[PDB]
């Protein structure tokens, strides 16, 4: 993980945050709700 | 917040707002789920009682988004102390849950390990607030955010009159007019990484605000990681 965080997006074997999933190439965190952990709100 | 800018719309939706029994604002919090908000303990002691208040963005009016919630219970650490100002951390649950919205969404907690290389390493982190705009002026009618460069610990601990211990880390500036300060306490310090938030600092204090030689200290978050969890649990 010491490079480029293991290519990952979340935590590094990459993973994620509650309400978040990892996505299927297993890099990527994909949000479960329209309010996820970490994200400024759009309107 | 001296210097720094106003939040936009949706830019800081993790801010909360302790309000004491004359409505007026007094502390920060951040919003970590729909039940608890992270703050500081030493706030606890600047008000007989509180309750917070969520998606305010000016406090001389009321728009749509702001809701106020009561405190059902106040977890504050054991060790904290006056003296030291060591162990700066408390978990409130709230009676009735958030409702997630424009401009309230909880900021993330990262994981303890990672969080020490990869977030603490970073250049910056951002934190907001109602504060003062300048050391003896009025708190600011609106939510501000300002972005902190990380602050070497020996350097800190060289400028301080007083202890820079492993519960706290600085940031801010050595003399350029910009930190945070009195009304912004147990608010947010959040760390982005790629595209996401995390909560990585609890404003706990400093000797005035924005002055040359001094920096901000904050509470180390990545150090209470467990703490919050038990915490949360019940
Ligand atoms: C008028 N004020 C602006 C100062 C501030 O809040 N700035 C401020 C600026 C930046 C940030 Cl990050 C947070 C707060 C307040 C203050 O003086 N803070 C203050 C100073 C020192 C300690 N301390 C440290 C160790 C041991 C004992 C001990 O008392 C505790 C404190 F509360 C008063
Ligand atoms: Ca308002
Ligand atoms: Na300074």
């Amino acid at each position: 993980c010491s490079l480029d965080n293991g290519d990952c997006d979340q935590f590094c074997v990459c993973s994620c945050a509650r309400g978040y999933t990892l996505a299927d190439n297993g890099k990527a965190c994909i949000p479960t709700g329209p309010y996820p952990c970490g994200k400024q709100t759009l309107e | 917040i001296v210097g720094g800018q106003e939040c936009k719309d949706g830019e800081c939706p993790w801010q909360a707002l302790l309000i004491n029994e004359e409505n007026e604002g007094f502390c920060g919090g951040t919003i970590l789920s729909e039940f608890y908000i992270l703050t500081a303990a030493h706030c606890l002691y600047q008000a007989k009682r509180f309750k917070v208040r969520v998606g305010d963005r000016n406090t001389e009016q009321e728009e749509g988004g702001e809701a106020v919630h009561e405190v059902e219970v106040v977890i504050k650490h054991n060790r904290f102390t006056k003296e030291t100002y060591d162990f700066d951390i408390a978990v409130l649950r709230l009676k009735t849950p958030i409702t997630f919205r424009m401009n309230v969404a909880p900021a993330c907690l990262p994981e303890r390990d990672w969080a020490e290389s990869t977030l603490m390493t970073q250049k910056t982190g951002i934190v907001s607030g109602f504060g003062r705009t300048h050391e003896k002026g009025r708190q600011s009618t609106r939510l501000k955010m300002l972005e902190v460069p990380y602050v070497d610990r020996n350097s800190c601990k060289l400028s301080s009159s007083f202890i820079i211990t492993q519960n706290m880390f600085c940031a801010g500036y050595d003399t350029k007019q910009e930190d945070a300060c009195q009304g912004d306490s147990g608010g947010p310090h959040v760390t982005r990484f790629k595209d996401t938030y995390f909560v990585t600092g609890i404003v706990s204090w400093g000797e005035g605000c924005a002055r040359k030689g001094k920096y901000g200290i904050y509470t180390k978050v990545t150090a209470f990681l467990k703490w919050i969890d038990r915490s949360m649990k019940t």
